[PDB]
This record gives structure tokens, C-alpha cells and sequence, in this order.
């Protein structure tokens, strides 16, 4: 339970530090370099992903090009 | 106990708060964000490459199973 | 502004800190690491096979292509 | 540079909410449930890893196998 | 041009060899004996045929039955 | 030179062309059709049980894909 | 057993048209143009045998350079 | 019946005999011969790319799966 309100600090402290900061400026600058950043991790993941179902997805391609 | 900490943690508050909001602000986040994007634009290329060739090896096991 | 904020953080602090340390330490701690050591005695069970497996699969490999 | 800081209150949170706990009881109860919870991670990975290793370890096996 | 002529033998020989035998019977045992030997010989490699295209396809049956 | 050849050829023809025709025709011929015909129903077997299999796999191969 | 004596003919009409024919110049023609008949065939199967063994044996390789 | 027959084998037997023995002999057997030697080098060709080959992959395939 330690944790759970360790993280009671990450959510409120967070929640302030970014409300006390400038609504003008920071509403577009942190909202872009939050959603590009979630969405960088997606697209690597999602990278990860069709890398090897490329990869086994060409292992059969072979398959059937052999005889 | 808490009281020399919790007050240290409210010197930091204000020491960066105000602080970074004038001249480290578009220096930092201007500068992250500019190879953010440019790493976005990066990711969007693999992964396109991955979905279009995974397009073109599914197309083409239709092909050489049917055949 | 901060003043309503830390106070209620150093009011949630002794409210759990000398609180559950009594009746609801061995309560959850004793209980959670019960299921977490029964976890770890499955994931050791899993990880032996596969590990175990693949000495089998390694060997036979020697063998079928060595024959 | 907000998260800089917004990671310094989750380490000396934690660093104090431990250190404030009893450090004849939880020095026991904790070490058991952090090295267990990284083990039991650690353990589920590789097996992740060693659950591909012999998929694909043992589609070589079919191969040899075959003809 | 030897064997043009080594191989008249044997198809002049056996013209005769089948036509100054009883037309009534062997007509019948010999027509059958033909048609099953070649039936059997062609039935043989479609099998040997059909042997190895059940494995090749059985191949990557297993391919996509893993992941 | 050629007199002493095929004079003994013509000794051969007769020996066993109105000789095996009576009491040794339907001994052998009746024989060796008798396992041909078993050998043609084993045969049969065989490439049944092949094609019938590249039916199946080939089907569910249909479906792998697809799915 | 009519082919048994077939064969007679093809075999004894061989031995001496052969015999028959210039045991100097034939000697030499002869032996050369089975003994290349025979290898031509031989290596023409080995060929047909290692064209597989070599596409089954490629068909490994792509899998183990893949991951 | 066979008197018509078995003098005209021996009829086509001098006339090829003797006849080609002259003339038609080493026009044919020299050509054909030639062409055979030249298939011979084709095939010993091939063989050995192929054996060369399969050494070579063989070898790789140590390799591949001890790394």
C-alpha cells in the first residue's frame, strides 16, 4: 500500500506542477510532447511487432518458392 | 523528521517553477520536441515499409499458394 | 497554494506510517508474498521445462543433421 | 525537467517511507518482496524469450525430420 | 543403329509371339496383365509423387501452426 | 555362322509356345495375376489415403492462412 | 515367361552382332559409347538426387539466418 | 509360318552387317560419340556446382547453428 500512495505523489504532483505552469504556452507544448511521445512508443512497438511477422511470414514465402 | 524534507521539496518547487518557465523553457522543449518529430517522421517511415511489405509478401503467397 | 497541498500529503503519512504498521502489516504483506512465492514456484516450474526442452531439442539437432 | 524533479519526490519518498518503517520487521518483509517481485519478473521474460527459442527451434526439428 | 535393330527384334518377336498364341484366352489373360502391370507402375510413382508433396506441404502446415 | 543361332531360336519357340499353353498357363498366369490384382488393391490403397490427405491438408491450409 | 525368352533374343542377337561386328575398331567405339551412356545416366540421377538435397538443404539455411 | 520370318531378320542382318560397317560407321558413332563427351562435360558441370555447393552450405550450416 506504500506504493499506492507513492504514486498519490506522482499523480498530484504532477497534476500541479503542470496546472501551476503556464496554461498559455504549455496546454500546446507539453500536450504535443506527451502525444508524440506516447505515440513514438506505439510505433516502435508496432515496429517490433511486424518485424518478425515479416521475418516469419518470409520464411514461408521461401518455402513454397523452393520446388 | 518530515518537516526538513517536505520544505526542501517546496525550495525545488519554485526554485525551477518560476524559474525555467522565462529562458530554459523554449531552449529545451523547442530543441526535444524538434528530434521528437524528427524521430516521428523517422518511426512512420519503418513502419511504413513493414505494412507495405507486409502487403506485398500476403499478396504474393496468394499468388504461389494458388499456384 | 502548496500549503493545503503538503500538509495533506504529512496528513496521509502518519495515517498509513504507524497505522498499518500494527494489524494490517502481516495482514497483506504475509498474504501477497504467500501468492508471489507460489508465482515464483510456477514460473520456476516453466522456465525448467523450457529450459530442459530446449537441451532435448539442441541435442537431437546434433544428431539429425550430424546423421 | 519536471519529471527530473517528479522522479525526485517518488526516490526520497520512497528512501523515507521505508526508512521510517520499522527496521526490524520490513527489513526482512521488503528485501523478500522486492528481490521476489524483480525475480519473478526476470523469470517471466525469459521465459517469453525461451517460449519463441524453442517454437522456432523446433520447426528446424520438423525440417530435419521430414525427408 | 544396332539397337534400331536389336529393338525389332524384340517388338516382331513379340507381335507373333502373342499372335500365334490362343487368341481366345490369352487375349483376355494377356490384356489384363498388360493394363494392371503399366496400371501398377503409374499407380507406383503417383504415389512416389504424392509421398513427397504430403511432406513439402506438411512443412509448412507446421510453420503455421508455431506462432 | 548364323544357321546354328537362328535354327536354336526356333527350337525355343515351339518348346514352349504349344507347351506351356495346356498345363503351365493358368498355373503361372493365374498366380501372378492373383497378387498383381492384390498388389493393384494395395496400391490403390496407398494413393487413396495420400490424396485424400492433400485434401485435408491442403484445406487446412486454407484456413491457417486466412485465420 | 514369353518375355523371359524376349529377352533371350535381345540379349544372345546383342552378344553377337557385337561379336560379329570388327573386333578392332568396335572394341574401342563400342565400350567408350556404353561406358559414357551408363556415366551420362548415372550423373544425370546424382544431379536430379543433389538438386534436391541442395533446395531441402537451402531451405534450413534461410531458416537460421532469419531471427 | 516363322520361315517367313526368321530369314528376314537374317535378311536385315547382312544388310546392315557388313553394309554400315564401311562408310555410314564412323559418321555416325564419331558424331554421336562427339555430342556424348560434349553432354559428359555438361554434366560433369553441373555435378560439381553442385557438390560444390553442398559443401559449401553444409559448412555454413556448422557455422550458423554453433553461433
Amino acid at each position: 500500500s506504500i506504493e499506492q500512495l507513492l504514486e498519490r505523489q506522482w499523480s498530484e504532483g504532477q497534476q500541479f506542477l503542470l496546472e501551476q505552469g503556464t496554461p498559455s504556452d504549455i496546454l500546446g507544448m507539453l500536450k504535443s510532447l506527451h502525444q508524440l511521445q506516447v505515440e513514438n512508443r506505439r510505433l516502435e512497438e508496432q515496429i517490433k511487432n511486424l518485424t518478425a511477422k515479416k521475418e516469419r511470414l518470409q520464411l514461408l514465402n521461401a518455402q513454397l518458392s523452393v520446388p | 523528521a518530515l518537516q526538513k524534507l517536505l520544505e526542501s521539496f517546496k525550495i525545488q518547487y519554485l526554485q525551477f517553477l518560476a524559474y525555467t518557465k522565462t529562458p530554459q523553457y523554449k531552449a529545451s522543449l523547442q530543441e526535444l520536441l524538434g528530434q521528437e518529430k524528427e524521430k516521428n517522421a523517422q518511426l512512420l517511415g519503418a513502419a511504413q515499409q513493414l505494412l507495405s511489405h507486409c502487403q506485398a509478401q500476403k499478396e504474393e503467397i496468394r499468388r504461389l499458394f494458388q499456384q
